[PDB]
């Protein structure tokens, strides 16, 4: 009907090719099984959705500054700069993309290999909306940092978010998912977590710049919960987890010999004893 | 959940007995759309001898509207010699309804009226249980004795919205308005003593912590915040609770460290998230379907929450 | 895996009645309470207390 | 025969590989008696009784199978 | 009528939500539109519940057309998933018993054999 000033404001059209989805998907009828077309009428439009993600994207690598991504530049293109558009985080096209996620009702009936499309699909879409938030976070200055680390909680609940929808699906895209939100702590460590692989979080820590005071304050606030000496089944490789899980000075003495420490700690635990005499 | 009991329909309202009732098992009163059941819980962390949950009905009253809160009197005893079951409720109609009864046919009500707007909160706030606090959508804190007589009323500036004695010194009457205002008023002199502001609005439920009676827990917007007095009218943590509006505060009986929050019922599935003052995340976050009403067990780590058709156990690790 | 009459062990070294505290080297006690941490890690792994005894939530 | 007819009733009782192994060890009996077994002894009685049996041992592997599908969930 | 309902889906609520349309159809008789949307929310909270009785009470009291099918036919692919296999069983399918055999039979042959116990 007319297209000038649907480009300048060409971001209405994708809030609305989604409802036009639904009312769609309404009539889809494809709530059994043997519903197929109609399967494959959303999908033709996650595709376009996401092609018109990855063409702002590659208009990003295509920069002119000789300071932001200089790849693309006087400098070798061969190796490109971040994929995010920069995007600000739209409060719509936002939305209108944890909207489609959630059209993974879809994969409950659906062929396999459909569903796997459709899949990568919307691991490709996820993957520029964890990147537009890692680019606004990163500009974000010291001062005003009361808004900066909330912000960072709210991406954090969405990678959490990302994550239970996959928790379903398959783990072969998990790796890319886990290296797209890279410097990742939160996705790998509960990954360490709810395995018997203390040798992964071990070789985390190992291969990181201050992995140590995010695991103790991320493991820490999700102790109970992952990594639990009581969640994990700790005997077999769950106590090769429970190794570096049971990550401390009273166990000081026991690998460092610190006696004067132990004396302190056990008077102190003698002191607040009133249940067991014997003890 | 640690532990699940199945209801017979939607759990509006819970709450512990926070008295000794001199029984082996906790008690626990829970509002449902037209009744309020009392039952008796007993764990496995109490006696070995239970595998998992013992949950036993004792009684059921016919309420007739949906009961909005529960106030367990402390005169509740289920002694074999002189059994009393004695707790108030508010409901949708605006009034108090005080149960009596002896576990076996001798079952009383009396119906109090006088609040002019919905009733937010109420509590027994006597030693001897001869006195009930509430609070509204009229503005009013009002006190009630047992035969539903009005004894004492205090104008508030906004809507009431949740009502505690304090645990040790006599006469202190605790109520948070939805202003963010906390004030506390002494029943003898029937004066405010002073008050506490929240930096959040809507204030939603504050609770006394009874492990230490200088502070003071409440939730405020989406965040919870605690004072301790008398050091400061200004809180002296504000932290995240919930992503969309807290609802409900309560501190655990066991520990002063420990308290849990509940987000508003609404499109989102209901989080309960308990928290350890020493930690800047919740210790545990739940999930309950549609849940109301929030208590913490009196000697046990664990807390219920009501939801459908279900209550919700969840027992934290210390 | 009597583990409990393991801890029992650190009771009856440190008893007055027979000072047996004062025969130990500073070696000997650090490698007895090394030994009797690993008693009571066994006692942790069959759900009790680090003393034996009955735990309660 | 003889113990088919054990079998038989211990199925009519109130894993699905186990109710097919059942089916199969059925399947192979019946096939030998079609071969080794005479004519004249062919023709005896336990015959729709052995069937009333079979009937059984696979509506029990079915609803087995779909509870086993479901503990696998 | 349409509203108090919505409030009543929100705070997800559904045996409120099924007592007030109830009530609203009485006043909104003419309404039909409405009264197929809520419906349709009641009879999804319903399913989603595992609810399936009410569910398929749900589903023949909407006005639009067909919505009685499309209950029917998620709700298969469902009860297939929860491997509650007897209770689909002892349900017989309302009215059309041959509908929802066929329909079924349409679905599973137009799938694969590995990924359904369908046949089974």
């Amino acid at each position: 009907t007319a297209a000038d000033v649907y480009f300048r404001e060409v971001s209405q059209m994708e809030i609305i090719f989604e409802c036009l989805v639904d009312k769609e998907e309404a009539d889809l009828e494809s709530t059994s099984i043997d519903s197929v077309e109609w399967a494959n009428i959303v999908v033709n439009v996650n595709t376009i959705l996401k092609d018109m993600l990855h063409v702002a994207c590659q208009y990003r690598q295509s920069k002119n500054s000789l300071y932001k991504n200089e790849s693309g530049i006087q400098e070798p293109e061969h190796v490109p700069w971040t994929a995010s558009s920069g995007t600000a985080g739209i409060r719509s096209v936002v939305t209108r993309q944890h909207g489609i996620i959630l059209k993974v009702y879809p994969q409950a009936d659906s062929g396999l290999r459909t569903i796997l499309i459709e899949q990568l699909a919307a691991l490709l879409n996820y993957l520029l909306d964890d990147y537009v938030t890692q680019l606004k976070s990163i500009d974000k200055l010291a001062n005003e940092e009361r808004y900066n680390i909330l912000e960072m909680e709210y991406a954090q609940k969405r990678s959490e978010l990302l994550s239970p929808l996959l928790i379903l699906g398959q783990y072969a895209w998990a790796s890319n998912l886990a290296e797209k939100y890279c410097d990742f702590d939160i996705l790998v460590q509960i990954c360490e977590m709810t395995d018997n692989q203390s040798r992964l979080q071990r070789y985390m820590t190992l291969f990181a710049e201050q992995n140590f005071s995010d695991f103790l304050f991320r493991w820490y606030l999700e102790k109970g919960k992952r990594g639990k000496l009581l969640s994990q089944p700790a005997s077999q490789h769950g106590q090769l987890a429970a190794f570096l899980q049971a990550h401390l000075s009273w166990l000081h003495e026991l690998n460092s010999q610190e006696f004067e420490k132990a004396h302190r700690t056990l008077q102190t635990l003698a002191n607040m004893e009133t249940r067991y005499f014997c003890k | 959940a640690t532990y699940t009991v199945d209801c017979e329909d939607y759990v509006h309202v819970v709450e512990f007995n926070p008295f000794d009732s001199g029984e082996a098992g906790s008690l626990l009163a829970y509002g449902g759309i037209s009744y309020v059941v009392i039952a008796s819980c007993r764990f496995q962390e109490e006696d070995s001898t239970v595998e998992g949950i013992e949950f036993k009905t004792l009684k059921t009253f016919h309420h007739g509207e949906r009961v909005v809160a529960i106030a367990w009197s402390p005169e509740t005893r289920c002694d074999a010699l002189l059994p009393l079951l004695r707790f108030a409720t508010a409901a949708g109609d605006k009034k108090i309804r005080i149960f009596t009864s002896d576990f076996q046919d001798k079952n009383e009500y009396k119906v109090i009226e006088g609040h002019s707007g919905y009733i937010n909160d109420l509590v027994f706030c006597s030693p001897e249980g001869t006195d009930i606090a509430s609070v509204g959508d009229d503005h009013t804190c009002r006190i009630w004795d047992l035969d539903g007589k009005q004894i004492a009323m205090f104008i508030l500036r906004s809507p009431g919205m949740s009502v505690a004695w304090h645990p040790e010194g006599a006469f202190k009457l605790m109520v948070a308005e939805k202003t963010g205002t906390i004030r506390f008023y002494d029943l003898t002199t029937h004066q405010a003593i002073l008050s506490l502001e929240s930096v959040q609005v809507p204030l939603m439920s504050a609770d006394w912590c009874v492990r230490n009676t200088l502070r003071i827990g409440a939730v405020a917007g989406n965040d919870w915040i605690i004072w301790e007095m008398p050091r400061s009218s200004y809180p002296q943590d504000n932290k995240p609770a919930h992503a969309d509006r807290a609802r409900m505060f309560r501190w655990s009986k066991c520990n002063e460290n420990v308290f849990a929050t509940t987000g508003y019922p609404g499109k989102m599935k209901s989080q309960i998230a308990i928290h350890h003052l020493a930690h800047p995340q919740p210790i545990l976050i739940g999930t309950a379907p549609v849940g109301s009403g929030l208590s913490w067990h009196r000697r046990l780590p664990l807390c219920v929450v009501g939801g459908y058709r279900k209550l919700f156990f969840w027992l934290t690790e210390m | 895996k009597q583990y409990k009459d393991c801890l029992r062990l650190a009771d009856i070294v440190s008893s007055e009645n027979q000072k047996l505290y004062t025969v130990f080297s500073k070696t000997e006690m650090r490698n007895l309470l090394q030994k009797l941490r690993e008693s009571s890690l066994m006692l942790l792994d069959l759900q009790l207390d680090p003393l034996g005894y009955e735990i309660q939530s | 025969l003889t113990l088919l007819l054990d079998a038989l009733p211990l199925l009519e009782q109130k894993s699905a590989e186990q109710t097919y192994e059942l089916m199969r060890c059925l399947e192979d009996r019946m096939a030998a008696k079609l071969e080794s077994t005479s004519p004249d002894e062919i023709q005896k009685q336990d015959s729709s009784i052995d069937n009333t049996k079979v009937e059984m041992l696979r509506l029990a592997l079915a609803r087995n199978l779909a509870r086993a599908i479901v503990t696998e969930g | 009528y349409n509203r108090v309902l919505r409030l009543l889906e929100d705070v997800g609520l559904p045996e409120l939500v099924i007592q007030l349309a109830t009530i609203a159809i009485g006043e909104a008789s003419d309404d039909w539109r409405s009264q197929a949307a809520l419906r349709t929310r009641i009879f999804k909270h319903h399913l989603d519940m595992g609810h399936n009785n009410q569910a398929y009470d749900a589903l023949t009291q909407i006005p639009d057309p067909s919505r009685q099918l499309d209950c029917l036919r998620q709700l298969v692919v469902v009860l297939c998933e929860r491997s509650q296999l007897q209770d689909l069983v002892e349900f017989p399918y309302v009215n059309l018993h041959n509908e929802v055999v066929g329909i079924i039979e349409s679905r599973a042959r137009a799938v694969d054999l590995m990924t359904h116990n369908y046949y089974e």
